[PDB]
């Protein structure tokens, strides 16, 4: 079974670069039968390159497929706005048909630092015995960031969970939703609860009282 | 030949002779699996046993019921089957 | 106006079976072989079953031997894919897709590769019943000075299966609103959570209310965020 | 079908009539390679392709040269190749 | 291709104790359809084992067979002379028929030192250039020794090569050669030459002066 | 008195060709499936090529892909091997052996073990033109004193290709006598030893030579080793 390997991962560029795409075969891959996919958030793919190099009908010149054998390259010549999706590549040489694992080609821009807000849990939750304390990461770049939960000054571990938004349409900024989850009778034994954002150098810490 | 059970592809044939048909001596051939018989025996789905058929003549009386010479009918025989791949190679 | 509606998507309990159907509206459906492709949330593209012009040929992915039986009528336009004893690890969404095939001379060429690919429906495998969801106010612990924009939002937590659907009053409010990606909990259920940053000098004016939208549960929470 | 140009056994068809053969319409299958094609659409020699034959019906003139009804001949025609392996599975 | 790995490289054993062979199959192995072979040295192969299980035509009834699918077992329950050979495993379930890399069944017997002998090259040899000094090590138990070349007292390394006999019929012992191989104008330079054997704690050094 | 004879072994240089021929002595040739598995000098088995009863199929390993050719001759009893452009990695000792078959009701039934075997012959492929052995003696820096057994040998230095065959006195002495297995020096040529140890007193009375006959150079070299 060909095993397709794309590299990078993750590829941060800006609009107007070239963007060079590469999938490895774990073998030759037969008559260089190889698709290359696009795939925005919440939409389905879309056939951009077949037979290695041939652009599909509709597809745009700045899009080039390059490769033969085991080495393949995908190529964006100079970068649009509506070309930062995920990319997939796709062997039809051999049975039975293997896509690439996905590299994302993101909107590489200047640094932008989240405008972090905590929100402790409200008294209804507090009624059913969980405590849920959220703190937001409004509007940043780049994606890294390291939220680090403090209750009581001790550091939390174990007891959290984060989620990311999609890049902005206009700003090309992230959001960050991190939800730290304790009983309603930890909560009620400890003061201060903070949440603390480390970006390169710069650590802030936004925070509360219990009684406030 | 032996290939019927030493074929990627596997097949067992199966005799008859319907009560006019002729000849009698007719083994029509049946795919074993869905799927292909690996090199390690074992069967894989991305890989389809396919019959090959042919088209041949063969003796049937018309009016019915009568030993000499008549108009012969058409005949859609399967003889062995293959391994397929959906991959033009 | 080529396209290819999957349905049939939804929870089952593990041993379960579901039956995928795609309509395959706006071309000769018996010219293309079909494939049903599938997608683990947030993970890659992956082969799970193949079909002949005529379903003549049934190519399947070794993980769905003997358990998934894709089908198609020619004469109803439509692809299915019957799904039995489902395990956890089938939780996806579906693509059906349409096979690019050539013609040289008088030869029909095919060639495993998807000119054409449908919305996809999302199949969920586990023992989790569907559980509504408790919605709650992110509000700061105390409006009075705080900071001149403010933050408000929804904790959409403990609901099963996905989607929810966030909305900032009636969808009036959809300028600088972050609706997170969910996050399923170590209870198997989801929890999720909406956020709008508004001008703190809004507050005692304007009301702030999230519209929480299970349409697997049939709920709808429309909750009221009071600073 | 082009099970010929999609099976792991490829194989060509040959056309023939010799002056007195009949019917005209009759292609003799050959198998394009010693080996057998695998999955990645490579040639592996630890396998072999083999022509399936079958015994059949053809009309043949005795004494030659006549338009109308005689004794029919012999006929050993293959018809498509499989993929075979030394091991009986 | 099925891959097979035998387990030990190399089975010291005495006459009479019970001998298990082990062939590890990188995948199952087709309807247990699994053979063994027997190889003396200088000899062919011999067919033991069929099916994985089954005793070929004339085979003693102290060969044993046992295994399916992946892990294989060969047992000889009562060792006699005649049963120290070399010893394959071949599956034939899978096209190709792959074999074991083999295992040897040695006779294990008393530790025995032993007989160092130090030979000089010949004058005859001397005037073509080139010196050769053997060291042979007569009759000896187990395989393992350690011979260092030292001229000079200087240890030598990169200028020799050895060579060891089969076990021998009678006695089970070791023989050794040993070659040291340099220049006629390095030999001529210095007058010492020692063949040093190492068995467990003892360290044998037979030697020469080149002026002797 | 079932046997397979090969014949056909011998230095090669790489590029070249060569033929073994296997005569199957004492059995009907015809019922069996024949093979070819090699052996390089101290490594493992190693199957090469099989061929049907009546050569219909001719199956192959990899590494030998249209430069090896089986082929047979039920009439004539024998089994061949065509081997082209010969390869340095191509130097092993070759077996013929015998495919057991079965016979269960009218059906034959081949099995890819190998009931029968032949003594093999030995195919080398390399560059180095045959040399004769330069034969040198083995013998204590001097007799006197040393010890009260002796040991005496011979050097069969730089010959190409294998096999030499050393004897002592004629193979009169064979008791403690030691012939050791030839090492490939880095020059590409072998070089060996065969020592006999004899009571030191023998010394002065018997005189002790050896026989090195290179066969494959028509060389015989009858060396007198001299305390």
């Amino acid at each position: 079974e060909i095993v397709l390997t794309q590299s990078p991962g993750t590829l941060s560029l800006s609009p107007g670069e070239r963007a060079t795409l590469s999938c490895r075969a774990s073998q030759s891959v037969s008559s260089s039968y190889l698709a290359w996919y696009q795939q925005k958030p919440g939409q389905a793919p879309r056939l951009l390159i077949y037979g290695a190099s041939s652009r599909a009908t509709g597809i745009p010149d700045r899009f080039s497929g390059s490769g033969s054998g085991t080495d393949f390259t995908l190529t964006i010549s100079r970068l649009e706005p509506e070309d930062f999706a995920v990319y997939y590549c796709q062997q039809y040489g051999s049975s039975p048909c293997t896509f690439g694992q996905g590299t994302r080609l993101e909107i590489k821009r200047t640094v932008a630092a989240p405008s972090v807000f905590i929100f402790p849990p409200s008294d209804e939750q507090l009624k059913s015995g969980t405590a849920s304390v959220v703190c937001l990461l409004n509007n940043f770049y780049p994606r890294e960031a390291k939220v680090q939960w403090k209750v009581d000054n001790a550091l939390q571990s174990g007891n959290s969970q984060e989620s990311v938004t999609e890049q902005d349409s206009k700003d090309s900024t992230y959001s960050l939703s991190s939800t730290l989850t304790l009983s309603k009778a930890d909560y009620e034994k400890h003061k201060v609860y903070a949440c603390e954002v480390t970006q390169g150098t710069t650590s802030v810490t936004k925070s509360f009282n219990r009684g406030e | 030949s032996d290939y019927y059970n030493r074929s990627t592809s596997p097949w067992n044939l199966h005799r008859n002779e319907d009560p006019e048909r002729y000849p009698s001596v007719i083994w029509e051939a049946k795919c074993r699996h869905l799927g292909c018989i690996n090199a390690d025996g074992n069967v894989d789905y991305h890989m389809n046993s396919v019959p090959i058929q042919q088209e041949i003549l063969v003796l049937r009386r018309e009016p019915p019921h009568c030993p000499n010479s008549f108009r012969l009918e058409k005949i859609l025989v399967s003889v062995g089957c293959t391994c397929v791949t959906p991959i033009v190679h | 106006e080529v396209q290819l509606v999957e349905s049939g998507g939804g929870l089952v309990q593990p041993g379960g079976s579901l039956r995928l159907s795609c309509a395959a509206s706006g071309f000769t459906f018996s010219n293309y072989w079909m494939n049903w492709v599938r997608q683990a949330p947030g993970k890659g593209l992956e082969w799970v079953a193949a079909i002949n012009q005529d379903g003549s040929e049934k190519y399947y992915v070794g993980s769905v031997k003997g358990r998934f039986t894709i089908s198609r009528d020619n004469a109803k336009n439509s692809l299915y894919l019957q799904m039995n004893s489902l395990r956890v690890e089938d939780t996806a969404v579906y693509y059906c897709v349409r096979d690019y095939y050539d013609i040289l001379t008088d030869y029909y060429i095919h060639y495993w590769y998807f000119d054409l690919w449908g919305r996809g429906t999302l199949v969920t495998v586990s023992s989790a019943s569907t559980k509504g969801p408790s919605v709650f106010p992110l509000a700061p612990c105390s409006r009075s000075t705080s900071e001149s924009t403010a933050a408000l939002g929804c904790l959409v937590k403990d609901y099963f299966p996905e989607p929810v659907t966030v909305s900032w009053n009636s969808g009036a409010l959809t300028s600088g609103v972050h609706t997170f990606p969910a996050v399923l909990q170590s209870s198997g259920l989801y929890s999720l959570s909406s956020v709008v940053t508004v001008p703190s000098s809004s507050l005692g004016t304007k009301t702030y209310t999230c519209n929480v939208d299970h349409k697997p549960s049939n709920t709808k929470v429309d909750k009221r965020v009071e600073s």
